């Protein structure tokens, strides 16, 4: 299964039913059809191949990466540093990548799952969307189809430059 | 096909308009080429430029669907006047009579 | 009275309103005898090489071969570099070039100076 | 919820299956009408089931079930979102197609392609099931272009035809203007709000939010055939009439609507694209029912009504009325598919006879369809307790209660008269008086297929609109309190229509002769909109696309500037350089020039 | 729906219509009758006539070819030879 | 102005057609049948009293005036015939009219289900082919020189031979296949 | 790299040893194995490209263009053999033997590292292609149009061969590693001007661009079938390549120097796609429709943002399949009715309906039906020019009706109405041709469903 | 007029006259259906099964799920310890020398 700190999921709370009439429902007839007629066979399906699994076990791993020094600790035209440097950095912005996507994912699942109160119950939600699109925003935008480690430290270094000149006329 | 077939260049003299007429199969009267502007079109004659459709929808055809017959001189436009495409027939009312009451 | 009817160039003028259809000159009986007697002659040729029980295969058109070639290999030939064919050659061929130019120039030059000076609402714009 | 979404997703499998088992045939099939029949009905059934589940609770569902694509931050999935519309709007269509099909199999027996028929038709379900269930945009564009084309096909499926070849091209170039909107307002919400899921989108929400809804309502005018992009609806007849039944009647036409429909927040946190959707709404609706006063081909009639009806849709909508919207689409499509299965019956019964001045006294000889094509007029007039005046008639109720535009209400209740009008033109001129077909008759309408159909939708058109009324929950406050004279408005205006077109109909029964007006004309030649444009916007562009840019740009003068021009060139220079006499005594001369030139002037000495 | 013609049939047919115009005699008329020569009509009421052979069958005939048709049996032999009768 | 059998149009022709439209056009208007027959019997006297007129010059006069009244008089929609050019399923079934000529090139294991039908078949291309020299020697002694001057064609002349051109309006496919 | 040429050069040894009967079987068999083999480029890292040797790489942009040539080659043989039946055996083997040095050729140029070898290759594409055109194309107007074809292209192509040796003396190297970690941006001078002229035209030529295109209406049409599969679906795709391995080195100039040429394609494509309303050529209805495809992939390219990239990409895979589809079917139609206008054949539902069903299926395929990555490409360059600016989605719109506007007339006339009454010759359509249209359609719908080995480089 | 020695153009060849069974790649009955089965055996059967079998079961392409695991690393641990999701520089600022102005 997945882990339910990375994915945040309230609690639910069904009420229970209480019906004021004497007509029976189908829906309670068709559900004790469907754990009858389909949910026992795929289930006893689904424990003879957990049986067949169990008897077989082998594993596998997620990849670790270590880390390398970076572009700003690398000398200029020197290949050899530059390519590890421009490595870690595409692997860190495919990292970005996906947290950004996850930060999506909960957005989505936070607005579906509240329904029509969801512009009031999802605060803590759009607000994390919101500051992690304008960090992806700061870090990795306008580079353009060639972008590199070069230009986003040029980027980045034009911004802390502009950030310390508005600093220096408002003191 | 031989090369006396094709069409040439903008006939002048009466007798080069004379053998362009018996060329695309019509009368030497009926043969007006287009005018000699540098456009393009040589010979070829100007037809009187009406579509596919105010043609006789029961006269037998060479080819029904194109209401067109075997050795005719085809229009310029005639990938434009065919029966799926713009068609040029007569309306009942004007037709500035039609754009005048649209527009307003 | 009646509204007299007028052509257009995408209406026509009817073929039972045209006088030119009630001229029964002689000659005009001539010019339709000789457009009647080559549309016959043509015919015959067609037919009689079309009900062939021996040819196998596609009965060539000449006026079909006539008129793709008029529309496709004899157009340069024809052609004489003049001033209607110059200023219509500029008009539309520069023209709307020049024009898409200036106008995606002004707009991208108003873009950029807008973004430049953060006035421009970029907020959740991550994916360009 | 584990029964819930097998339910739905074995019914959109349920669906899909037969096209494979078409695909993948050897024999010749045991009567395959019959299999897509039963599938359809199966798949009816299995879509109730949850519609019944969600009347019971009030569940809605995504399922992101196959993820397709990540692009960086975008993330693509195959997502199916059934919310109130879409599982409401899934089995009225499945109970749609099933008559239509049972009609088809009975209309269309001595097609030798009815197996190819019956898989377009299905191919056109299972697009549009795919439109009205998506979650992403790129799904819905799918089922968007998915009905387009299938509406292209099912036109020109008569291919031998030329007009019904013109007819779906023209179709195509309507909804490909459509299209251009639709991709406008994904560019807009891409670039903006940086999703293609409604998730998202309604999530962040946008103020400036006046393009996409522009591109949105292009696309709806586009496909909902409103003023501008109308034509192609009613020309759009020359297929088959449970195509037009099914296609241009009730299923594919209100997918505008319905994309409106779905973005009911954005466009209720606006009032500029309201304001004029509400203007586009009812121009459509009034000019489409003045063209419908004096029309005479019967289908042409009922192409007129459905799109008037779109016009009241695109009303409702503007005054923010989304359910009451969704709730006409629902009430709609039963009746003017049940008038077009009386259509086709008549059409049929009079061996292929659509003139409506060549039939006449038919009440007493084909009684089922009369009293099926009466219940379906007066239902769609808005006879009270019928299904229509569960919808249509409470749309006038927000109508005149409402901030709206003055002319757009007006010109929508002379729309609702027109309508009364032209439905009692169809009774009386189909139905009534002395008959004026040819003397060989071959009145029948005895098949079990057409009979019972017919009988379904009867039975649809009766009770559907009551039960759907009193079945959905309530999504927004009801207006009842108002003034006499604003509730009965909508009934007043019925009954004089009917009282003025009874009058001009007896008119007609009059023993005068009497030449027609300008405005007969203007309503008999569709307003001049298929004369005029139709005829001028091909020319002005296929001049252009052969005098400019084929002949005078890539024939001659892109051909001379760059390679004929330097050719001539070089055989210019190269004419004057070989053009030498072979005499000694000039080309020692022009050595002692060289030398010359060389020493005194080019200086090549210091 | 459709069925099918035959010549015999379409032969009472068109007799049938025949014999109810008011310009001719029930009684005198065959196959080979004549409108203009043995029946002494017009060409107006040949139009007429034709006009309702169109209106008789639902199919219209066309002008060129209804301004030859001059005998009942001829008109019989257009319709056999526009609808295909006797395969 | 467009025949096969004639170069032109004669005014008796002109006047005939022009009353087959006009009384189109009128039973259009007249839906109604009682009606219809009031206003063709008037149309009939109508085109009845001008009948006995010897100038030429007058009769074209009056032919134009009524065709003008015809062009004022139209129905916008007229009633076409459904077969007809410009009705309902005109050419509706030319997708299913196959020429005869796909079934030479028939599998030998799909020819063998309609045995005498092919048999028949292969007669029939017997007698066109034992038919189609003589045809044509007809056709060159029958036509004066310099090409025929009308469309017509002649019969078969002497007996036990077929018409000239016979093959593609006998084989013709039908209108209900 | 050397486990793809080395049997692609053995191929010639199979070719010229084999009997007269079976020259076509041992070469379709052989190719389709190298076919099969192909697909072991599909090694691709998220970070760090496939680099084999010192001479040869391949990132996952050359990838789907080697699959895509190493695929193209049988189905160029099955095609081929037909208007090639009566042909001396020598002839025939010279003409496999010119196909075989041709996908040499090309699947050596799309993998080197080097810009010259690149280059060098790029034109050693040249001969085999225009020796087929010039040798084998039938009518009078073949060797015109191999003339403008090689002189379009070795006059464009030229200054780029001048400006790759001044990059060579300049930056010190031409290896395309060493140039992504050594690239120096570009000041503003007039030299810097004609060094992206010189860098850019030769591939404005060959992709190609709209007053450049001239080239293209007739080597498409005079070429035999098989020249007109890799004229439509590797060379143009050959110089997309080129250019977005070249416009890494020309920053920041393009900025403003990609101003004119975006224009004179976005007019390009709309004009281009009006010719195909009035065409009275069925080849040169399919040339004009790729000369408006490619000029949404030079916009898309010229715009340099990522999402148009991976457009570009998708366009260009899509792009060559479809345009060689429907060559195909031209052929399959010139074939049976011996001339190439397209208003002669009409009506051919009615004798041939399963290949109205393929017509019917590349038509759909070539108005970008979603899902279908013709969709994709086009949707993926609408998004970046939207992005670029506004107005352009106008000239998107646009040319998505004119598109449709010439796709289903290609469908009507050919398909569609009443037959042609004096052409008897339809035969029934043979296995060959049925299996050479599955080949041709089936891997772009399977690849419908796993777009994301197309996208480029940067997904 | 005389004109040259040529020969003239011949009929076309019709390929089910001779073979009615003919798969249109060759003349020989044999040669066509070996050619037919080895089109369909490594065209079909070889290329386009096992290569879409290979496409569907590549191992992690591109590195792309990979990511999205080490996002469920990266978030589980910049959510336990109160950090910022997301920081606005790339690179450490403390390490990055400006230029003096």
């Amino acid at each position: 299964s997945w882990d339910k700190d990375v994915y945040p999921e309230p609690p639910r709370r069904t009420p229970a039913p209480s019906p004021q009439t004497s007509l029976p429902n189908p829906i309670t007839y068709l559900t004790k059809a469907f754990d009858l007629l389909v949910d026992r066979p795929v289930t006893l399906v689904r424990e003879f191949i957990e049986r067949q699994h169990a008897k077989n076990k082998y594993y596998y791993y997620h990849r670790e990466f270590r880390r390398v020094p970076d572009i700003t600790e690398c000398h200029e035209k020197d290949v050899l540093c530059m390519f590890e440097a421009e490595m870690q950095w595409k692997r860190d912005y495919k990292v970005d990548q996906e947290i950004v996507n996850i930060i999506q994912e909960r957005l989505k699942a936070c607005q579906q799952r509240e329904g029509e109160s969801h512009r009031q119950n999802c605060a803590k939600e759009l607000q994390q969307f919101t500051q992690v699109v304008k960090a992806y925003q700061d870090r990795y935008h306008d580079l353009g189809a060639h972008y590199s480690a070069r230009k986003c430290l040029a980027k980045q270094k034009q911004r802390m430059l502009a950030e310390r000149k508005a600093t220096k006329e408002a003191a | 096909i031989t090369k006396d077939m094709l069409p040439g260049p903008y006939p002048k003299t009466p007798e080069e308009r004379a053998a362009a007429a018996k060329k695309y199969n019509m009368r030497v009267e009926d043969y007006e080429p287009y005018p000699d502007d540098g456009m393009g079109y040589g010979d070829y004659p100007k037809l009187p430029d009406r579509s596919q459709q105010e043609r006789d929808p029961w006269y037998d055809w060479d080819h029904p669907d194109l209401r067109l017959n075997w050795g005719e001189p085809m229009h310029w436009d005639l990938d434009m006047y065919i029966r799926n495409r713009v068609d040029t027939s007569p309306t009942p009312v004007n037709w500035n009579l039609m754009c005048k009451h649209l527009f307003g | 009275s009646f509204p007299k009817y007028e052509p257009s160039r995408l209406a026509s003028l009817p073929t039972t309103l045209d006088p030119a259809e009630y001229d029964i000159s002689s000659e005009t009986r001539k010019a339709q005898a000789e457009r009647l007697a080559i549309r016959s002659r043509l015919k015959r040729e067609y037919q009689l090489q079309y009900n062939d029980p021996s040819r196998r295969g596609v009965v060539e058109d000449p006026a079909l071969i006539r008129w793709t070639c008029a529309r496709s290999a004899n157009v340069y030939p024809n052609f004489r570099p003049n001033t209607k064919t110059s200023l219509l050659g500029a008009l539309f061929g520069i023209g709307p070039l020049i024009f898409w130019y200036y106008v995606f120039k002004t707009d991208r030059d108003r873009k950029e100076k807008l973004i430049q000076e953060g006035k421009l609402d970029r907020t959740f714009n991550i994916s360009y | 919820m584990n029964l819930f979404s097998s339910l739905t997703l074995v019914t959109l499998i349920l669906l899909t299956m037969p096209i494979a088992a078409i695909n993948f045939n050897t024999h010749k099939f045991t009567n395959y009408p019959l299999y897509v029949k039963t599938t359809i009905s199966c798949a009816f059934i299995t879509s109730m089931i949850p519609t019944m589940m969600f009347i019971h609770t009030g569940q809605e569902m995504i399922i992101s079930n196959w993820h397709w694509l990540t692009i960086q931050t975008l993330k693509l999935s195959l997502s199916f979102k059934m919310d109130f519309f879409s599982m409401m709007f899934v089995p009225v269509a499945l109970f749609v197609t099933w008559s239509i099909m049972e009609f088809s199999m009975w209309y269309m027996h001595s097609d030798p392609n009815i197996n190819q028929f019956f898989k377009y038709l299905l191919l056109f379900l299972i697009t549009m099931l795919i439109l009205v269930t998506a979650n992403n945009l790129f799904q819905l564009f799918i089922g968007w272009e998915g009905v387009g084309i299938m509406s292209f096909l099912l036109i020109g499926w008569w291919y031998g035809r030329t007009d019904a070849n013109t007819a779906a091209l023209q179709a195509i170039l309507y909804n490909r203007i459509g299209d251009i909107g639709f991709i406008l307002a994904m560019a807009w919400f891409l670039i903006n709000l940086n999703t293609w899921d409604l998730q998202q989108i309604f999530m962040l929400n946008p103020n400036d939010s006046n393009l996409p809804l522009m591109g949105l309502i292009l696309a709806a005018t586009g496909k909902s055939a409103q003023f501008g992009l109308h034509p192609w609806l009613p020309s759009a007849m020359e297929g088959p009439t449970p195509v037009s039944a099914l296609l241009h009647s009730s299923t594919m036409v209100v997918a505008g609507i319905f994309l409106l429909i779905r973005f009911y927040p954005l466009t209720e946190n606006n009032k500029f694209g309201q304001s004029i959707m509400l203007c586009l709404g009812a121009m459509t609706t009034l000019f489409t029912a003045m063209c419908a006063l004096t029309q005479n081909d019967i289908k042409k009639i009922i192409a007129f009504s459905t799109s008037s009806q779109l016009g009241l849709m695109m009303v409702t909508i503007g005054i923010n009325q989304p359910h009451l919207a969704f709730l006409h689409i629902c009430t709609h499509a039963f009746f003017k598919a049940m008038l077009f299965m009386c259509s086709g019956s008549i059409i049929h019964s009079l061996n292929d006879e659509q003139d409506i001045r060549k039939m006449g006294g038919l009440f007493k000889a084909m009684p089922f369809t009369t009293t099926a094509l009466i219940i379906g007029s007066l239902a769609l007039t808005g006879m009270p307790f019928l299904t229509g005046f569960y919808s249509k008639d409470l749309i006038i109720e927000s109508a005149n209660t409402s901030y709206t535009n003055a002319w757009a209400l007006l010109m929508t209740l002379v729309a609702t008269s027109f309508t009364a009008i032209y439905s009692t033109r169809i009774i009386f001129f189909a139905l009534l008086g002395q008959p004026r077909f040819p003397t060989l008759i071959n009145i029948n309408e005895n098949n079990p297929f057409l009979i019972n159909s017919i009988k379904r939708l009867l039975i649809g058109s009766l009770f559907a609109g009551f039960i759907i009324s009193n079945n959905i929950p309530p999504m927004t406050i009801p207006q009842m309190t108002m003034p006499h004279y604003l509730k009965m408005t909508a009934l007043t205006v019925t009954i004089l229509g009917f009282i003025l077109a009874l009058e001009i109909s007896n008119t007609t029964h009059y023993l005068k002769f009497n030449y027609p007006s300008n405005t007969f004309k203007f309503s008999n030649l569709l307003g001049y909109y298929p004369t005029i444009m139709h005829r001028l916007t091909p020319y002005m562009n296929l001049t252009m696309s052969q005098k400019s840019a084929s002949s005078l740009l890539d024939l001659i003068w892109l051909e001379t500037i760059l390679p004929k021009t330097i050719s001539l060139a070089q055989m210019k220079m190269s004419t004057t350089i070989t053009s030498q006499k072979g005499l000694i005594k000039l080309y020692f001369l022009s050595f002692l020039i060289t030398i010359l030139i060389s020493t005194t002037l080019l200086n090549f000495h210091e | 729906d459709a069925p099918p013609l035959t010549l015999e049939g379409i032969k009472d047919r068109v007799l049938y219509v025949l014999k109810l115009y008011d310009k001719i005699d029930p009684e005198k008329l065959s196959v080979n009758s004549h409108f203009m020569k043995d029946l002494g009509l017009d060409s107006l009421d040949q139009v007429e006539i034709i006009m309702a052979m169109e209106d008789e069958f639902g199919f219209e005939i066309p002008d060129i070819d209804a301004e030859k048709l001059m005998c009942p049996q001829e008109i019989v032999d257009y319709i056999a030879d526009k609808k295909d009768v006797y395969e | 102005a467009f025949l096969p059998s004639a170069a032109y149009l004669t005014h008796q022709q002109k006047v005939l057609q022009l009353y087959k439209r006009a009384l189109r056009h009128l039973e259009s208007r007249c839906v109604h049948r009682d009606k219809y027959r009031y206003f063709a019997c008037l149309l009939r006297a109508r085109f009845d009293e001008h009948k006995n007129e010897k100038d030429m010059v007058k009769a074209t006069q009056l032919l134009r005036e009524a065709e003008k009244e015809f062009w004022h008089g139209q129905h916008p929609q007229p009633y076409i015939f459904p077969e007809s050019p410009g009705g309902t399923s005109y050419e509706r079934y030319e997708c299913y009219k196959v020429p005869e000529w796909c079934l030479d090139d028939w599998h030998p294991s799909e020819k063998a289900m309609y045995p005498d039908y092919f048999a028949k078949r292969e007669q029939w291309k017997k007698l066109r082919r034992e038919s189609w020299e003589r045809e044509v020697k007809q056709l060159q002694e029958e036509t004066p020189v310099g090409g025929p001057r009308t469309e017509a064609l002649p019969p078969a002349r002497k007996q036990g031979d077929l018409p000239p051109l016979w093959w593609h309006i006998v084989t013709r496919p039908r209108e209900r296949p | 790299m050397l486990k793809y040429i080395i049997p692609t050069m053995m191929l010639m040894p199979l070719t010229w040893l084999s009997k007269n009967s079976m020259i076509w079987i041992n070469t379709t068999l052989h190719s389709l194995l190298i076919s099969l083999t192909s697909l072991l480029l599909l090694n691709q890292f998220g970070d760090n490209s496939l680099n084999f040797s010192l001479t040869f790489f391949s990132d996952s942009l050359s990838t789907p263009l080697l699959i895509l040539t190493m695929w193209l080659l049988p189905l160029m043989l099955m095609a081929s053999q037909h208007h090639l039946s009566k042909e001396n055996l020598a002839r025939k083997k010279l003409f496999i033997s010119m196909l075989i040095l041709l996908q040499l050729f090309l699947i050596m140029t799309f993998t080197a590292t080097e810009l010259i070898f690149f280059y060098i290759m790029f034109e050693a594409t040249l001969v085999p292609t225009l020796i087929i055109i010039t040798r084998w194309g039938n009518q009078t107007e073949r060797l015109n149009a191999g003339l403008y074809f090689l002189f379009y292209t070795l006059a464009g192509s030229l200054p780029l061969l001048v400006a790759l040796i001044y990059i060579q003396n300049t930056m010190g190297s031409l290896n395309f590693l060493i140039l992504q970690y050594w690239v120096q941006p570009m000041p503003n001078s007039w030299s810097n001007t004609f060094m992206w002229l010189a860098c850019m035209m030769a591939f404005m030529v060959k992709m190609p661009l709209y007053g450049l295109h001239l080239w293209l209406p007739k080597a498409h049409v005079e070429a035999p079938i098989a020249g007109s599969m890799v004229l439509a679906a590797i060379l143009l795709k050959l110089g997309g390549y080129g250019m977005m391995r070249i416009t890494l080195l020309l920053n920041p100039i393009t900025d403003f120097m990609a101003y004119p040429f975006i224009m004179l394609s976005l007019w390009g494509m709309i004009m281009t796609s009006s010719i195909c309303l009035r065409q009275t050529d069925l080849k040169s209805l399919i040339a004009y429709s790729s000369v408006s495809h490619m000029a949404l992939v030079i916009v898309a390219i010229l715009i340099q943002t990522p999402w148009s990239y991976m457009g570009a990409t998708a366009l260009m895979i899509a792009h060559g399949l479809t345009s060689s589809m429907l060559f195909c079917l031209a052929n399959s139609n010139y074939e049976r009715v011996h001339s190439r206008t397209m208003i002669l054949a009409r009506g051919l539902q009615t004798l041939l309906p399963l290949m109205a069903a393929w017509w019917l299926l590349a038509s759909l395929t070539n108005l970008a039906l979603p899902p279908s990555i013709n969709l994709i490409g086009e949707l993926f360059v609408v998004m970046s020019t939207f992005s670029w600016s506004n107005i352009t989605i106008i000239l998107m719109g646009l040319n998505m009706v004119i598109t449709a506007l010439y796709s289903l007339y290609m469908l009507i006339t050919t398909q569609r109405g009443k037959h042609t009454h004096h052409i008897n010759n339809i035969l029934p359509s043979f296995t060959r041709e049925n299996a050479l249209m599955s080949l041709h359609m089936l891997p772009l719908l399977l690849l419908s469903l796993n777009p994301k080995i197309i996208l480029g480089p940067l997904y | 007029t005389l004109r040259w020695q040529e020969d003239p153009e011949p009929e076309d060849e019709n390929l089910y006259e001779k073979n009615p069974d003919s798969h249109g790649y060759d003349k020989d009955p044999a040669v066509d259906v070996w050619n037919m089965r080895v089109v369909f055996f490594f065209g079909f059967s070889i290329v386009l099964v096992l290569g879409s079998t290979f496409v569907a079961y590549l191992p992690d392409y591109r590195m792309q799920e990979w990511a999205r695991r080490e996002a469920e690393r990266l978030v589980k641990y910049r959510e336990a310890h109160g950090l910022p999701l997301m920081e606005s520089n790339c690179f450490d600022p403390s390490k990055i020398q400006l230029p003096e102005d």
